RNA sequence: GCUGAAAGCAUCUAAGCACGAAACUUGCCCCGAGAUGAGUUCUCCCUGACCCUUUAAGGGUCCUGAAGGAACGUUGAAGAC
RNA sequence: GAUGUCGGCUCAUCACAUCCUGGGGCUGAAGUAGGUCCCAAGGGUAUGGCUGUUCGCCAUUUAAAGUGGUACGCGAGCUGG
RNA sequence: GUGAAGAGGGAAACAACCCAGACCGCCAGCUAAGGUCCCAAAGUCAUGGUUAAGUGGGAAACGAUGUGGGAAGGCCCAGAC
RNA sequence: CCCGGCGAGGGGAGUGAAAAAGAACCUGAAACCGUGUACGUACAAGCAGUGGGAGCACGCUUAGGCGUGUGACUGCGUACC
């Protein structure tokens, strides 16, 4: 139920070796708007694949 | 002898004139094309590598295309190897049809069993369920004891516990060959075979005999 | 001054070929272990592998005295509950003859990372032919 | 059990030879090259130009970015992730 | 300055002084069926009535309902008679 | 007598057994118990025998033409077994 | 003055001998948690050291074979009260 010995800082780091986050490989660029966005996601200005989806 | 690669179409029944219903699994065995022949001199053993079906040309990788191109055959959905019993001769590009099973009368069917995911001991190992009442506390389907006291202060290897069940290679032996339809590339075998509909199956003549 | 110590980057290792036909298993193994460790070299250093590469031919024809050919038993445990498996000397020779010499030498070598490295210099072959002619092994009448 | 001396005989044993069980090794099914002893076979891809120096399995710039992989998306009789 | 117990339940694992199945010698072994000893641990090896019981008696099965070790296996797995 | 209050070497590991009593330093030598084929420092040492059982490296009453050595005895080319 | 939400918190500027005295304010230790650099580390088993010891990095200083850091491999070695 509980530990018999205090795990080391080395053991703590070893467990956290798989906790590293992964950054997005790259961001797509809208063909017309030209702004960066997540692939398959609309841009911040409401564009997607150069179609100007609803932006209100 | 060598076997063939087919697809599990499904299950149906065959009504005999004597009033007997035979449960049959329909296996679609298209022509198997020999992509490579391995011999003792070069590979150290005798076998034939075959392919079946069709694959999108756009999705065939260049390393795979070159392998098919050398044999001069169209790409299939995969590659499988069959050992040769010291009396079989095959040539690259040869097509093997379901007629090979014409006079076999009994086959061994291998496939990937349906995946049950993370299964408990009751389902996976047929463990007996404990009492549903009479004071039982949160221990209705739990495994129970998993070892002995200090003397073997450890759990033995191979202990039956919960874990992945199914989705593994399984062979069912000695299945009667109900029908061999060369025209429709169909093979009917009495009984059920591993895997879901549309999965690949490896059919070989029965080894037990 | 300080006592000489061999450097692993400058130690010279030679290649030898030994015919095991008719040789007593144990008395052949001791010499192999001695030469694999480098005890026969004046530059011997306990923490350095100063031994020589040795090729053993005709391992299947090694000899054993007494009734050991049918009475010597090789035990090993697979790690499972049953686990315990055994094979006689004749069975080992028939199945994998090279393991007979390899097992004998391994026990006589030191235990640890270095001893494991020394064992890597031993090449045991069941037949009378080896494919190490490029190394120009020298016949060793051991 | 056979043949057969030590022991003129006898003797399944000492030399030699033949049978003999759900045990043993195989045969059947599954995993399996992290088997660091890391194996084999087939196929596919890459055929630039310079600089520095403690000059070597060295470092750096420009050009180049293949096979393939991953990522993302639609998803599955695959799946806790 | 704490190594929680009888029995039940769940899950077992080993030994062989073998209960069944397998191979044998002897028999006061005609056969069928037994007795005794040797080899053999691969697999298999009851459900119920009474009682907290283990055990035991009883009812009815089975090829057989083996004997022991494992903190009289197993309560950070259940139960609490 | 030793441990207790005693290290070192040996007995695989092993306070009490065997050898032996650590003031400090040395990359010098000789020995004790115990050892000298490899792990692992030193004899694959020399000479003459024994064992075939891995005895050596676990054990009794008792059983047996195993095998070595020694001192006698009975019957024997009037022919022994 | 600038970033920020007319924030929090910072970077400049300025005051001061000092702002690494900025009000969470003299000095600012240890546990504990980080960034950078050198070396070691993914076939190796245990009080983590000790004796031996290669390689690498760095410093030398009138090649001087030295110091410092690291520690592959190896003998011995089961904390303290």
């Amino acid at each position: 139920a509980v530990q018999q010995n205090k795990p080391t800082r080395s053991k703590r780091g070893m467990r956290r070796s798989h906790d590293a986050l992964t950054a997005v490989t790259s961001l797509s660029v809208d063909k017309t708007s030209g702004e960066k966005h997540l692939r398959h996601h609309i841009t911040a200005d409401g564009y997607y694949r150069g179609r100007k989806v609803i932006a209100k | 002898m060598i076997g063939l690669v087919g697809k599990k179409v499904g299950m149906t029944r065959i009504f005999t004139e004597d009033g007997v219903s035979i449960p049959v699994t329909v296996i679609e065995v298209e022509a198997n094309r020999v992509t490579q022949v391995k011999d003792l001199a070069n590979d150290g053993y005798r076998a034939i590598q075959v392919t079946t079906g069709a694959k999108k040309a756009n999705r065939v990788t260049k390393p795979e295309a070159g392998h098919f191109a050398k044999a001069g055959v169209e790409a299939g959905r995969g590659l499988w190897e069959f050992r040769l019993a010291e009396g079989e001769e095959f040539t690259v590009g040869q097509s093997i049809s379901v007629e090979l099973f014409a006079d076999v009368k009994k086959v061994d069917v291998t496939g990937t069993s349906k995946g049950k995911g993370f299964a408990g001991t009751v389902k996976r190992w047929n463990f007996r369920t404990q009492d549903a009442t009479h004071g039982n506390s949160l221990s209705h389907r739990v495994p129970g004891s998993i070892g002995q006291n200090q003397t073997p202060g450890k759990v033995f290897k191979g202990k039956k516990m919960a874990g992945q069940m199914g989705n593994e290679r399984v062979t069912v032996q000695s299945l009667d060959v109900v029908r061999v339809d060369a025209e429709r590339n169909l093979l009917l075998v009495k009984g059920a075979v591993p895997g879901a509909t549309g999965s690949d199956l490896i059919v070989k003549p029965a080894v037990k005999a | 001054m300080k006592t000489f110590t061999a450097k692993p980057e400058t130690v010279k290792r030679d290649w030898y070929v030994v015919d095991a036909t008719g040789k007593t298993l144990g008395r052949l193994a001791t010499e192999l272990a001695r030469r694999l460790r480098g005890k026969h070299k004046a530059e011997y250093t306990p923490h350095v592998d100063t031994g020589d590469y040795i090729i053993v031919l005709n391992a299947d024809k090694v000899a054993v005295t007494g009734n050991k050919r049918t009475d010597k038993v090789y035990y090993h445990h697979t790690g499972h509950i049953g686990g315990i498996k055994q094979a006689t000397f004749e069975e080992m020779i028939a199945r994998r003859p090279e393991r007979v010499i390899e097992i004998a030498v391994k026990g006589m070598l030191p235990k640890g990372p270095l001893g494991r490295a020394m064992f890597r210099k031993l090449k045991v072959y069941a037949g009378n032919e080896h494919n190490h002619a490029a190394q120009q092994p020298q016949v060793l009448d051991i």
